[PDB]
């Protein structure tokens, strides 16, 4: 669930979480979904890398997440193999 | 329910209680195949209220008691502005 903190707080873990997958080449394995916690790293990625979106340091955020708890299950599907499609958020 | 510093009127036409009814118009409402409320955990609703002209509100209709009808009579205060006589 969605939660909301202190702006302290938001302004350290969000710029330091940053900071570590800038410097190591980390992975950061997280829970997929647009809802809370997993919401709020995707939060961090974005005030990274559009702001000073940097090609050096390309953090990796994976998504794991349940096929079948998705949104849009439909318009995802292709026997064909492999497709540079698309889907509405 | 205590003292309201006020006089007496006839703002409701009445010297009492006027025991009036509000017609909680429901639909548990849906998207493209059925919806809950993903704000919280809990479910969305979805309520008809109708914005009179003149008043600048969204309301229901207040069955306040006919004058000479009973109480769902004044439920048709506005219902009868929605034109059907057969389903009372």
């Amino acid at each position: 669930k969605n939660f909301n903190m202190k702006p302290r707080l938001k302004s350290i873990f969000r710029r330091g979480l940053v900071k570590v997958a800038q410097t190591t080449g980390a992975w950061i394995i997280t829970g997929g979904s647009h809802t809370g916690v997993m919401k709020q790293v995707g939060e961090a990625v974005r005030d990274f890398s559009l702001s000073s979106s940097y090609k050096e340091g390309e953090l990796i955020t994976i998504g794991v997440a349940t096929w079948g708890t998705v949104h849009r299950r439909e318009g995802l599907i292709h026997p064909t193999g492999s497709f540079p499609a698309e889907y509405i958020l | 329910m205590g003292r309201t510093g006020l006089r007496g009127r006839g703002s409701l036409s009445c010297f009492g209680p006027n025991h009036t009814l509000y017609p909680m118009v429901t639909r548990w409402r849906r998207n493209e195949d059925g919806a809950i409320c993903r704000k919280s955990i809990k479910k969305m609703l979805e309520v008809l209220v109708v914005k009179l002209p003149l008043s600048e509100h969204w309301a229901l209709p207040g069955g306040s008691r006919e004058p000479g009808e009973m109480l769902p009579r004044k439920l048709k205060r506005i219902l009868r502005q929605e034109h059907w006589p057969s389903f009372e």
